[PDB]
């Protein structure tokens, strides 16, 4: 399964992407906007600038 | 060379920070330098029973 | 580092339990729904720059009298009611209220800011004044 | 109330009491059913590691609950951590299983 980051429970999958979403956090390890995550349902929501030009789960 | 501008170099008694910005503009000055972070806003999300 | 502008300018050890993804949990209210209904409060709304000048000079927009531009102007606004919740007549309408709204003035291009019309453009009034005035060689 | 703290440089992630008090991952716990399913994903990531090999134990006030039955022969070597966390990943803010 993907391993998850243990301060805000986000079900992260490779180890740069892990060390790219706790610099979120502030911690320093070895782009886009808000980053609201709930606790009773796997739906994390982001969102993005309005002139990017994917939107893939984005808002 | 204008002595006038170059103060802090050719001053002997001068604090690095003096600045005679209303007479003369000067350059050679001591500016400070920064390096920081700007984190997205996050917030975990839990509902009250 | 670049960032775009965007107007136009000047110029093997272990593997932890707890996880799963088996969603069993659906929206009770539809987070799609909540997602398409919060996008369109989410715009702000636009502007008129009616009767403000441009760099040049002249104020821009149309030439209608302020009364019949309000007037019409509603009547617009009600034709845009009736798009959404698509009906062939609106039922919130902003023209045709019961009250008598005749002192009701916006803004249009048939104004300056001084106060005067603007049946000639401020640029063309500058330059005729400017060349009323001149004087050529012997 | 309650919120959790993250651990940081080697802590133990703590979580507040009714008395506003900050408790280490250990213990006796008494929690209402409804909690639980509000929060039954983010609590199953921070708790499930420490009930399985750890030493937290947690009372869910219920009621009333409907039941099965599964045998086992004690002859033989059993467990049920496979159905356990079945449950407690199918806990939903809608529904329980039985
Ligand atoms: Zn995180």
């Amino acid at each position: 399964h993907g391993y998850q980051c243990h301060v805000c429970s986000a079900v992260l999958f490779s180890p740069l992407d892990l060390d790219a979403h706790v610099a979120s956090h502030g911690l320093h390890g070895n782009r886009h906007i808000t980053e609201f995550i709930s606790s009773w349902q796997n739906h994390p929501i982001v969102q993005v600038s309005a002139d990017v030009e994917n939107r893939k789960t984005a808002q | 060379i204008p002595v006038e501008r170059y103060n802090i170099l050719t001053n002997p008694d001068a604090p690095p920070t003096q600045i005679q910005l209303p007479e003369v503009v000067d350059l050679y000055n001591v500016v400070t330098r920064y390096a920081y972070e700007t984190p997205p806003i996050t917030a975990v999300v839990m509902g009250v029973p | 580092k670049r960032i775009p502008r965007k107007t136009k300018g000047k110029s093997p050890a272990t593997a932890e339990p707890g996880t799963s993804n088996c969603e069993h949990y659906k929206a009770r209210p539809g987070i799609a729904s909540v997602q398409k209904a919060t996008e369109s409060a989410e715009l702000p709304m636009k502007n008129n720059d009616e009767g403000t000048p441009d760099k040049r000079g002249n104020t821009k927009g149309a030439l209608v009298n302020e009364h019949v531009e309000a007037r019409d102007e509603a009547d617009d606004a009600t034709k845009k009611q009736a798009k959404d919740t698509e009906k062939a007549k609106a039922q919130v309408t902003y023209s045709d209220t019961g009250i008598n709204n005749a002192n009701e003035l916006s803004r249009s291009g048939n104004v300056d800011n001084e106060g005067g019309s603007n049946q000639k453009p401020m640029s063309t009034r500058i330059a005729e004044a400017t060349s009323a005035i001149v004087s050529k060689h012997p | 109330d309650c919120r959790i703290s993250f651990g940081m440089n080697g802590a133990a992630p703590m979580i507040r009491d009714e008395t506003g008090m900050m408790v280490p991952f250990e213990g006796n716990w008494i929690f209402p059913l409804a909690l639980w399913q509000m929060n039954t994903r983010y609590f199953n990531q921070q708790f499930d590691a420490w009930i399985k090999t750890g030493e937290l134990r947690i009372r869910i006030e219920m009621g009333a609950y409907p039941y099965m039955l599964h045998y086992y022969d004690p002859r033989q070597y059993a467990n049920a951590w496979n159905l356990t966390s079945a449950w407690l990943e199918e806990i939903t803010p809608t529904s329980i299983p039985s």
